[PDB]
RNA sequence: UAUCUGGUUGAUCCUGCCAGUAGUCAUAUGCUUGUCUCAAAGAUUAAGCCAUGCAUGUCUAAGUAUAAGCAAUUUAUACAGUGAAACUGCGAAUGGCUCAUUAAAUCAGUUAUCGUUUAUUUGAUAGUUCCUUUACUACAUGGUAUAACUGUGGUAAUUCUAGAGCUAAUACAUGCUUAAAAUCUCGACCCUUUGGAAGAGAUGUAUUUAUUAGAUAAAAAAUCAAUGUCUUCGGACUCUUUGAUGAUUCAUAAUAACUUUUCGAAUCGCAUGGCCUUGUGCUGGCGAUGGUUCAUUCAAAUUUCUGCCCUAUCAACUUUCGAUGGUAGGAUAGUGGCCUACCAUGGUUUCAACGGGUAACGGGGAAUAAGGGUUCGAUUCCGGAGAGGGAGCCUGAGAAACGGCUACC
RNA sequence: GGUCGGAUUUCCAACGGGGCCUUUCCUUCUGGCUAACCUUGAGCUUGGCGAACCAGGACUUUUACUUUGAAAAAAUUAGAGUGUUCAAAGCAGGCGUAUUGCUCGAAUAUAUUAGCAUGGAAUAAUAGAAUAGGACG
RNA sequence: ACCCACUCGGCACCUUACGAGAAAUCAAAGUCUUUGGGUUCUGGGGGGAGUAUGGUCGCAAGGCUGAAACUUAAAGGAAUUG
RNA sequence: AGAAUUUGGACAAACUUGGUCAUUUAGAGGAACUAAAAGUCGUAACAAGGUUUCCGUAGGUGAACCUGCGGAAGGAUCAUU
RNA sequence: UCUAAGGGUCGGGUACGAUCAACUU
RNA sequence: CUCUUAAGGUAGCCAAAUGCCUCGUCAUCUAAUUAGUGACGCGCAUGAAUGGAUUAACGAGAUUCCCACUGUCCCUAUCUA
């Protein structure tokens, strides 16, 4: 995670329509909006108590998780906020009455609320197209 | 013309896809507005399913809002001072979203005197009754107070001039103002 | 392609219309209306193919243009006006009234109702949502929007429409033990007294259903139409009452009388 | 654009073109039943072949199979109806071994012959 | 109907192929052809080229008629009967044809739009618009041009048109007529402490921006900042309004403004009825057409997962100038490297990427089969693509439209 | 065969299901039905422990496989019924005092894999407490 | 160091055919139409031909990979009698 | 209100010149293969084929082929306690 | 006429600031 | 087959800077070629450290063709010291 030095881009990174009025003073100086992605997935404490913005986050962002829920093994963490998983499966050829190993590489988006290493197993929830190849968002990490 | 389809540029593996489906209209694009300042000129764009769209050019004024005070005013635009996407839009004074601009700051100044009444920068008893009740809230900030002396305010264009035909924004305050001031004062 | 289609070939029309594949190249394409194209009677099939009150499509136009036929109390001169589930058809001549219900075989059956039973209809609510100016409304399965409903009305319930004014007379709540009518799927046209339903957060609810003869089957929630409390229903069920006899038992009944 | 008219062929030629046994038995049938062709014998063999194709699929199933009970009775009923299947043989196992010319016995000219009225099968 | 036979030897048993054998909604061809039903049919080569003639036009009771059209209504001096032409409104984006392109592309099954457009149909749904809003004003209703038409004409020719003179709208372009009540801001004066006022303005919808609410597992007390509906100023205190989803910045409402400003009936047919202070006074029916927003239906666009033939004498490919991802913006009906600026070096591949080939549109299916398979699918249905090859675009809800236009070849 | 070749019961059996005990938690709280209720009122009465039905819960080892179910348009394939004179076909048709009319049908099956729900839990993998942050508390 | 008995491992050998094979023969070449312990590689009539061409390795000789046009009704294995 | 015209941009047909790939096709001459014909020369193999045959490799010779080194039995020896 | 990248020297109890100066892209 | 030698020119290459006949023959290059290149080889009189045959790079070396270029030329004119 490393908190990605939040104010680093050329534009001011903030959650839209989340206004922290300076006229009044109270606890939690910076208002943080968040939500539960549903389907039983919990919101990690990093998302609730973090400072990242990540408008593509399924908990603190503007994207919603709906559609397919998949699981895969991480094979690449070399992008920024995006990883590649490998989904293995067995394809049945009816002629020989037996299977063959196949795989697909799914690029999925990882929020700073999660920390993912190569080889870990994660579950990804479907969202609207984020990039040219990305269609899924990491929602739960099952390994470390 | 300008197309938004994807059967052009290569897939994720790097393969070049063959030609298929001569360009369709429902995947078209158009040319940018590149809105300027002064002598308002807005053209009409007929989009899909009727749905008239406004291509703003040469906008003069705008509706800028003061989030802390919850008021909006119509004020003129002086020029563009910072743009996170391209520095040329600053140099050419192009009006786009998320562009930091100066504003006249006069309508905001006159409203403050009517509402709070103390001062900015530097008669009947129905007035000071409101002013007495509307007290302890005229201590806005030291980074916004000093701008009223110069007569210009750092605003941020929250609207899409090339889509709606309007240049509407908000006055930078608090952390957002402190972020962009460091960018502007650097030399 | 390039715009909406307007022709419906035979062998591509819904199979429950019972259109002979020969004797014609096209089929009546139902117009835009309250009901889906896939589930729609429209009158030309009803008047000619079901009631034998016409010999051609020209005689159907002659009947309709004289304001004899009416759907839900309105003339509906359109020849391919889509008439769907629970729609009430009134003919001034022959003093006949009809209600569109599915036969146990999955087909729209000719059902004759009395004058009083033609003075209302049931509609499954599809969404309860706030309109403009904070006015709640309910959307039934036939596209009917009714403002100011009962606050206790929720989705998947059945309301009763007056058919003289769009007002709601009474509503049946979607609870376990209610008599239901299966609309859509392999179990189309069965009546089965809900026992329980499965939640399945994410979509595609499932409900378990067992008819009077204690035959249990499961269908998706969107195919279920509650038609009243167990026992007495709120409408006159067609002959058979949705039993779904097996083919072995069906032939013995056909062999009982001959 | 119109629904095509379904058609099918109703005869099967034998695998071997020339064998003495079949070329004799088939001609014996034609002469003794007054048939014009061999195609009129291939037709009965084809029709019987489909009968024993369905009866084998039924017998290989379990007893009291709901499909077998409905289809087995219906298949026996048709053969009993036209007289090919006798009343004493309704087990669905005598269907598989009926005969070739049991069907030829129930054709019109044979039965017209049987009740007099022709005094020869060719008449 | 789970079957084989002839051919290597002087003779034998094998391996092995050649030949025979049966079928083909597989073609072609030869000889021959009496009857009824049914029926494919310029796909293969040449998505090669086309004379000619047709294939898209359309009206009611209910948009506009002085036809200098036809006839008599005779109820009619404004019209009111039928009706050419033309303006207007729709449709022409359906259908029909073909299979050239196309190998994760199309497509099949399965998902999503909490990521968008939607003419038409069906169901609901604008009392708030005299703008210095007390003469500015027509609201028993306000203007302009023009077609058709008369006549002058030009070219060899085209569904070519010009100048002159008329006249209509559901054409174009303007435009008011209806209650209240409540609330929020300004705000005269008494003059005061507990402060209330006359009066004025604002308050539909649509657009844009910012902000607020949109809550909800459970029970009791401490004094303050000051009473907060009414006080027996001790405080009894409750009513405190709050929907849906698995999930939302959702539906919805409110505040402050913005718009060069959308919409909020100057439209048509038939019936003519009631009330009086009988005035062309006031009311009053069944429809048609149109119109803002939502829902619905007919759709569209994008989209999830799995699945495609032969090839390594194709092993590395993609990223100059877009490749993979981030931030911001522009564009779009919307999401998205769709495009742009800055940034990072990423992405696919022996589980076969990439390249080449296809005498490859893909399925539902077809032929032959004991079981397992093999071959085929231009073509009666579904989806896609194209109108000689390219590209571009107007109209419109919907077209990169070709029985539409523009340019090149 | 207690009816005249059709089914009921108390039956000696077989085969497939469910619950309980034998060391065998094979997850549950706010609350309703309190339910099957030690509930008993004189032989049908006032009061037992929540999923047998529910709204929200911390949590929740993962698959492969197999059964059942929803989906897999129509046509075509198999297949039931039926006078196209038979047949290929088609979805018709049939019965009356035929003067008024009445009425049966237009089924059913198959449809890989992928996705979805579901019971099983053998077979084949995967994980857990070892320089104990291991569980109950 | 020899002799006798047993045993594990190795090079083989003799007999027979339960079995296999077209046969020659085989204790595996058996437990294969009563057809499935795991796995790698290679062949699909005889010639043209291991030839052409393109690659790749070698200093070279050459190695590895490797066609097609064309042509043919038989080539081939083991035994039998001359 | 507004025609002809005009600035810049994007989309971008098409032409020319090259490059690259692919498919056909001419070519003096050179060198193979196949088939036919009673062609000329020899006799390399099948018997110990009259020098046993064959494999790899190298050289040589009209031609089959010969010779050296190593190897095999598909040998003409299953055999010398 | 502008824009961007490429430095030296001073500065913390036991990330940032000041100042100065290069032609290279 | 015969005469003959010390041995009778092997592998290679060739009208080559080495071929007389000769402007050899065939192909290409051109409108036309005693030029050039590619083949052929009874080669007056090629040929193996008289070194043979090749050969990347290099050359103020000999030669041929092609593109660009041009007063070399058609066909000359003009200007300056
Ligand atoms: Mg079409
Ligand atoms: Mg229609
Ligand atoms: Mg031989
Ligand atoms: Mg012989
Ligand atoms: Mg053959
Ligand atoms: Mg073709
Ligand atoms: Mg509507
Ligand atoms: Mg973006
Ligand atoms: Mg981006
Ligand atoms: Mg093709
Ligand atoms: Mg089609
Ligand atoms: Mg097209
Ligand atoms: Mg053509
Ligand atoms: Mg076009
Ligand atoms: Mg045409
Ligand atoms: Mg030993
Ligand atoms: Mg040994
Ligand atoms: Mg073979
Ligand atoms: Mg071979
Ligand atoms: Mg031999
Ligand atoms: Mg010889
Ligand atoms: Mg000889
Ligand atoms: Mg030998
Ligand atoms: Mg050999």
């Amino acid at each position: 995670s490393t908190e990605l030095t939040v104010q680093s881009e050329r534009a001011f990174q903030k959650q839209p329509h989340i206004f922290n009025n300076p006229k009044v003073k109270t606890s939690k100086r910076t208002k943080r909006w968040y939500k539960n992605a549903g389907l039983g997935f919990k919101t990690p404490k990093t998302a609730i108590e973090g400072s990242y913005i990540d408008k593509k986050c399924p908990f603190t962002g503007l994207v919603s998780i709906r559609g397919k829920i998949l699981t895969g093994t991480v094979v690449s963490t070399k992008m920024h906020r995006t990883i590649v998983i490998r989904r293995a499966y067995l394809h049945y050829i009816p002629k020989y009455n037996r299977y063959e190993k196949r795989h697909k590489n799914v690029p999925v988006h990882v929020s700073p609320a999660f920390r993912v290493q190569v080889g870990d197993i994660v579950t990804v929830g479907q969202c609207r197209p984020i990039s040219k190849t990305v269609r899924f968002n990491v929602v739960k990490v099952s390994a470390a | 013309g300008i197309s938004r389809d994807s059967r052009h540029k290569r897939s994720a593996t790097g393969a070049k896809r063959a030609q298929f489906r001569k360009k369709r209209k429902f995947e078209l694009g158009r040319q940018p507005a590149n809105t300027k300042i002064g002598a308002k000129r807005i053209h009409s764009v007929r989009t899909r399913g009727g749905n008239k769209k406004y291509r703003a050019l040469r906008i003069e004024t705008g509706n800028f809002s003061w989030a802390s005070e919850g008021i909006s005013k119509k004020t003129r635009i002086a020029g563009v001072v910072y743009h996170p996407s391209n520095n040329e839009l600053v140099r050419t004074n192009t009006l786009t979203k998320a562009a930091i601009v100066q504003i006249d700051a006069t309508p905001f100044r006159q409203w403050f005197e009517a509402h709070y009444g103390q001062t900015l920068g530097k008669k009947s008893k129905n007035a000071e009754r409101k002013w007495a009740a509307r007290a302890a809230s005229a201590k806005i900030e030291s980074s916004v107070e000093s701008q009223f002396s110069a007569g210009r305010l750092y605003a941020c264009i929250s609207s899409r001039p090339g889509q709606s035909g309007r240049c509407d924004g908000y006055i930078l305050e608090g952390e957002e103002l402190a972020f962009y001031l460091r960018r502007l004062t650097a030399k | 392609a390039r715009g909406p289609k307007k022709h419906l070939k035979r062998l591509a029309a819904p199979h429950h219309w019972l259109l002979d594949k020969l004797s014609g190249c096209y089929a009546p394409r139902p117009s835009a209306g309250p009901h889906k194209l896939r589930e729609s009677l429209p009158l030309i099939v009803f008047l000619r193919n079901r009631l034998k009150y016409a010999l051609n499509g020209r005689e159907v136009k002659a009947i309709l243009m004289q304001r004899h036929v009416k759907v839900d109390g309105k003339v509906r001169t359109d020849t391919t006006y889509p008439a769907g589930f629970m729609d009430v058809i009134t003919l001034d001549a022959t003093n006949e009234n009809f209600r569109l219900v599915y036969d146990v075989k999955g087909r729209f059956a000719v059902h004759r109702i009395t004058d009083e039973e033609a003075s209302y209809k049931l509609g499954k609510v599809k969404k309860v949502q706030l309109g403009k100016k904070g006015v709640p409304y309910v959307v039934t399965h036939d596209g009917r929007t009714i403002r100011y409903p009962d606050p206790n009305i929720k989705v998947n319930d059945t309301v009763k429409i007056d058919l003289a004014s769009g007002k709601i007379t009474d509503f049946i709540k979607f609870d376990a033990g209610k008599l239901v009518y299966v609309t859509g799927g392999r179990n189309l046209g069965r009546i089965g007294t809900i026992v329980h339903k499965e939640r399945h957060d994410g979509g595609f609810d499932l409900v378990h259903i067992k008819d009077s003869l204690d035959n249990t089957f499961v269908t998706r929630l969107n195919n279920v139409f509650v038609i009243g409390e167990q026992g007495k229903p709120y409408i006159s069920l067609p002959k058979g009452k949705g039993i779904k006899l097996s083919i072995a038992e069906e032939r013995d009944r056909r062999r009982a009388q001959q | 654009p119109r629904a095509p008219r379904t058609y099918s062929k109703t005869y099967s030629t034998p695998k071997r073109p020339y064998e003495s046994s079949r070329l004799d038995a088939e001609l014996k049938l034609a002469g003794e039943f007054g048939l014009k062709n061999k195609k009129e014998i291939y037709r009965i063999s084809f029709q019987l072949s489909k009968i024993r194709r369905a009866a084998r699929d039924l017998l290989t199933r379990d007893e009291k199979d709901p499909k077998r009970l409905f289809e087995g009775n219906a298949l026996i009923r048709r053969l009993v109806r036209v007289g090919v299947l006798s009343e004493d043989k309704k087990k669905l196992d005598y269907v598989l071994a009926l005969k070739v010319e049991d069907f030829l016995e129930r054709r019109l000219q044979t039965q017209v012959y049987k009740l007099g009225l022709a005094k020869s099968v060719h008449h």
